[PDB]
């Protein structure tokens, strides 16, 4: 890769990090959606 | 290119983010919420929109076979520009 | 007593006088495959894929508004009514873009399933391929124009079910628009109906438009509520 | 056609049979025997020095599940449905919502790196190829969870290359 | 035609037509049909009584030697009054020829016990036993094979679901491992992939 | 050997080995599948799909999934006829409600009627 | 309408059978105590083998009973040789609650089970 390094693409990392298991920085799964149902706000104004 | 949640934390580029009254903040405890910070929303704006000086052009998306399929797509709109779903990037003309 | 024989492939079935081959197919089990077709609205004959060959004929006729005559006899699996099915499908495909991953019909669409049921497996027409602009009919309707196949069934379902009269065919060649011509929002009642209608992913739903895709979901019985009708 | 084994008889010739009571008493074929693995004793081993010599492979090796996107540009996925139509062992799941730009996109699009079988239908069957089985196969995960990637997972671990499966695309574009 | 389809062979066709038009006609009392495929490998199907003479007929009688036997499988299949279907295989050492022997039965009335025959189908009648129910009538050893101990529910049916009814684990309350009704982790999405419009139209059989 | 046999009723909810729970709540619906409207095409009809009620399908709090402890919530069984389908819903034992088929009704269209006199029947576009 | 039973005629040899069939089990049960090295006594077990032959004491038919016997029979052979090992024979038992009670009110306030 000294005949051909790059490519033009302006988003690769500049560090690349390599397997990082078994640290206080790796990778865990979560949703990645907004919320579902909605539930709804009583009012705040009372009565009586 | 991020915004930050008011928890003190990152949000994605869909705003999924956790109120105060949840457990799965307490599942990021310790190790770190990974989030692709280089968007795609504002990756459209920083290129600049193509002024074909034709009618009804045609878009395949850097490459022949190499992206996405042939796509023509029609300029007529006056006024607002033509947007290959696709590719997401807009066009114009000028005869 | 008031009853016609028509040899569907050879079997013979009473059929009323008046009614259409395609219903005496129907009838027998068989279906020729139909665009222009509904068995609510007219019968117009602009899509040209009921075709069969009818016996002792040079010319295959058309089988959405024939009338029957006296002792028919149908070929359904003949030679040049294949033919003429593969290339009137071959000629449907040419001015339609290349949206099936992203046109919201991809499990209840009506060119797949017939070009597969029906159509050649190679395609020709090195260039070409036309593109109309789009409008916007209403907040309700999604609307993409470029895949309309100018069938002419919204139109007749608007004008002899909606009563509004709010859509028609402009121009000529290949040049026929199916729309509104005054960019006045289409707003009426039943105008959710027409995203049944369009047998193409020219007329999609436009809250629902990106969210699923009709194998996933699974289908299930209901009931109608907030209407007296059900 | 056929060509069977063993259909001889042992020879009754004085010169044959004390040969093979000579093999019987004097354990020769043995003693060959022990020449031919001295002769495999005298090679020179063929290990490769793993850490620092790593394997060979191929341009079309089926690993990582990266995803791609365009040139200079956004994300080459649609959400629609393909991979997760075709994937055998059911671990695509898709969610999608498309954004204020008016294409469509996704929400969540999670592979079961515990499920998928590692076959190559969903790199064959996306119509644009946005993913990609990836070049490396190093996961060696601690924990269960880590095997379940997210979205963000999968464009970081194609965003921290994608000029590899650029070149293993570039190299092979043309047999699929 | 001529290239991209596999032809078919008309003289084995009419040979395989000859000798099921024989067989069935030598043996009038178990025999309703025989049907010669396209690709030309005999089917013949029986009634559940004369498995032991057809199979004692179909090892010998030098016309038609067929020594060789494989599976047996009894395809579970609703709307008939009697469901699963027993098939035999038979292959001829001496001919190079195929005939599936399919005789049906029920659910609860035994087909007789073909392993007196043929020994290659002692654990194919043990091991069609456990996954289906049906019995085998004076059989040796009857047991569980292709399935745990204390599972049952004949899993090759169709009336059993895909994921099973139990679902193991361990705990250290009990300090070993026990079964739970399953809990999945993602719901098996079965799809809709039946399309319409008829793509066969040899196939269809004439409605009510 | 024509021996004493009885001519009854089945009871091989014993034989199946499934749970009572799963045996005598849930309730089978026999259907003919309704014709997808978006396409028009009846060769999905000309079955009887057995189907069970859809149960609980909650939230996996990980990955937002769907998981159900629901075994026998994806069955469908594909029939010939309603008289075989009632039949073995008997048979098998569990409860059951059954409707019945629907088919498009013969009209009498035409063109020529289409492009009528003295009737109110006029396309009026074409 | 001609069926071929399997064993029995009438209910007469079906239960004779079954009846058989529970002795068996009745004398089956302390060998197995005393070679799986269980944790439970004699009176327990016994209790569930005979709740298990009460469950289903409403069959009539004679082939279902002569079927039911056949099952039995086969899971007597595969408890009296020593290959079904202590996690089988432990799951013939329900100690791992699942307390899940048949009333209204605890169904009501863990819902969706009528
Ligand atoms: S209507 Fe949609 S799915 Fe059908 S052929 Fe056109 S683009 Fe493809
Ligand atoms: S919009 Fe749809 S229904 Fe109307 S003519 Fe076009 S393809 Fe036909
Ligand atoms: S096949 Fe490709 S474009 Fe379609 S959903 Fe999958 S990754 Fe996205
Ligand atoms: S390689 Fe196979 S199992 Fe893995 S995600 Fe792709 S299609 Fe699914
Ligand atoms: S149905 Fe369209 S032409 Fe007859
Ligand atoms: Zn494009």
């Amino acid at each position: 890769p000294t005949v051909k390094p790059p490519t033009a693409r302006k988003f690769i990392w500049t560090n690349h990090k390599f397997n990082l298991s078994g640290t206080p920085q790796q990778y865990v799964p979560y949703s990645t959606t907004r919320k579902k149902i909605q539930e709804w706000v009583p009012p705040s104004t009372p009565y009586k | 290119g991020v915004r930050t949640s008011p928890t003190g934390e990152k949000v994605t580029h869909t705003g999924q983010v956790y109120d105060d009254e949840d457990y799965r903040r307490v599942r990021f405890v310790g190790r770190q919420k990974e989030v692709n910070e280089n968007f795609a929303i504002d990756l459209i704006a920083e290129q600049p929109v193509s002024q074909v000086g034709s009618r009804v052009i045609s878009c395949d998306g850097g490459g022949g076979a190499l992206g996405h399929p042939r796509v023509y797509i029609n300029l007529d709109k006056e006024t607002k520009t033509g947007t290959c779903g696709y590719c997401g990037l807009q066009f114009r003309q000028q005869h | 007593s008031n009853l016609i024989e028509v040899f569907v492939d050879g079997q013979s079935v009473m059929v009323e006088p008046g009614t259409t081959v395609l219903q005496a197919c129907e009838k027998v089990g068989m279906q020729i495959p139909r665009f222009c077709y509904h068995e609510r609205l007219s019968v117009a004959g602009n899509c040209r894929m009921c075709l069969v060959e009818i016996e002792k004929a040079p010319k295959v006729v058309a089988a959405c508004a024939m009338p029957v005559m006296k002792g028919w006899n149908i070929l359904t699996n003949s030679e040049k009514t294949k033919k003429a099915r593969e290339g009137v499908m071959e000629f449907l495909l040419a001015n339609h873009p290349l949206d099936c991953p992203i046109c919201d019909q991809g499990g209840e669409c009506d060119l797949q399933d017939q070009s597969m049921m029906f159509g050649s497996d190679r395609s020709r027409f090195l260039e070409g391929k036309r593109a109309v602009e789009d409008k916007n009919i209403g907040p309700l309707v999604k609307t993409i124009m470029t895949r309309c196949i100018q069938c002419t069934r919204c139109i007749r379902f608007a004008s002899e079910i909606a009563g509004v009269d709010d859509l028609g065919t402009t121009g000529r060649g290949n040049d026929m628009q199916v729309g509104t011509y005054i960019e006045k929002m289409f707003m009426s009642e039943l105008s959710g109906n027409i995203i049944d209608i369009c047998p193409v992913g020219a007329l999609t739903s436009k809250p629902y438009a990106f969210t699923a895709r009709p194998w996933e979901t699974r289908k299930t019985e209901s009931i109608d509520v907030m209407d007296a009708v059900g | 056609t056929y060509k069977y084994v063993n259909l001889r008889e042992p020879s009754m010739d004085m010169k044959s049979v004390t040969d093979r009571a000579a093999q019987t008493l004097l354990w020769t074929e043995l003693i060959r025997g022990l020449g031919m693995t001295l002769s495999y004793l005298f090679r020179e081993p063929a290990t490769i020095n793993y850490p620092f010599e790593k394997g060979p492979l191929s341009p079309r090796f089926r690993g990582e599940h990266a995803l791609r996107r365009y040139p200079s540009g956004e994300e080459r996925c649609i959400a629609c449905k393909l991979c997760e139509a075709v994937c055998p062992a059911q671990a695509i799941t898709i969610e999608a919502e498309p954004r204020a730009d008016g294409s469509r996109r996704t929400t969540r699009y999670d592979i079961d790196m515990t499920k998928c079988i590692y076959c190559g239908f969903c790199q064959e069957a996306c119509p644009v190829d946005a993913i990609v089985e990836g070049p490396n196969f190093e996961f060696s995960t601690e924990t269960h969870e880590e095997l379940l990637y997210n979205k963000e997972k999968l464009l970081n671990n194609g965003d921290k290359w994608e000029a590899e499966i650029a070149a293993n695309i570039q190299a092979d574009y043309l047999y699929r | 035609t001529r290239p991209t389809v596999r032809p078919r062979n008309d003289v084995a066709h009419k040979q395989l037509s000859a000798f099921g038009e024989y067989v069935a006609e030598i043996l009038p009392k178990y025999v309703q049909q025989v049907q010669v495929s396209c690709f030309s490998e005999l089917e013949i199907c029986i009634h559940p009584d004369g498995v032991i003479p057809v199979l004692t007929f179909l090892r010998d009688h030098s016309n038609a030697q067929f020594k060789s036997l494989a599976d047996l499988t009894a395809v579970d299949i609703p709307t008939r009054q009697n469901r699963f279907e027993i098939v035999y295989n038979l292959l001829s050492l001496r001919f190079n020829s195929r005939i599936r022997v399919k005789t049906y039965t029920d659910e609860l009335t035994p087909v007789e016990s073909s392993v007196s025959v043929y020994k290659a189908a002692n654990w194919y009648e043990r091991e069609i036993w456990d996954m289906f129910g049906v019995f085998f009538a004076n059989h040796p050893d009857l047991r569980r094979i292709l399935t745990d101990y204390g599972f049952e529910g004949h899993p090759f049916r169709k009336d059993f679901p895909l994921s099973g009814y139990v679902e193991l684990r361990y705990d250290d309350e009990v300090k070993r491992v026990v079964a739970e009704p399953v809990e999945l982790a993602q719901e098996f999405r079965k799809f809709d992939l039946n399309s319409p419009w008829e793509a066969f139209p040899a196939y269809r059989q004439p409605p009510e | 050997t024509q021996l004493i046999t009885v001519d009854e009723k089945l009871d091989i909810t014993t034989l199946t080995g499934v749970p009572e729970e799963h045996i005598k709540t849930r309730k089978a619906r026999i259907f003919v599948p309704a014709r997808n409207n978006m396409q028009s095409g009846v060769n999905n009809t000309k079955k009887w799909k057995m189907e069970f009620d859809t149960r609980e399908r909650w939230e996996n709090p990980l990955m937002g999934w769907a998981s159900t402890a629901d075994p026998l919530s994806n069955l469908v069984l594909t029939f010939s006829t309603k008289e075989d389908a009632i039949a073995f819903a008997e048979k098998n034992g569990w409860s059951y409600d059954v409707e019945e088929r629907k088919v498009p009704k013969p009209k009498s269209k035409s063109y020529g009627a289409n492009f009528s006199w003295n009737k109110r029947t006029r396309v009026s576009t074409k | 309408t001609s069926v071929k039973p399997i064993f029995s005629r009438d209910m007469n040899e079906a239960k004779r059978r079954v009846r058989e069939l529970y002795r068996a089990w009745y004398r089956e049960v302390p060998n197995t105590v005393h070679l799986f090295q269980l944790d439970i006594s004699v009176k327990q077990g016994r209790d569930k083998v005979r709740e298990m032959f009460k469950k289903n004491a409403h069959v009539t038919d004679p082939r279902v009973v002569d079927l039911l016997v056949i099952k039995g029979k086969m899971e007597l052979e595969e408890t009296i040789n020593v290959w079904k090992q202590r996690t089988h024979v432990m799951r013939f038992f329900h100690e791992t609650e699942a307390p899940r009670p048949k009333d209204f009110l605890s169904k009501f306030y863990v819902g969706h089970d009528p």
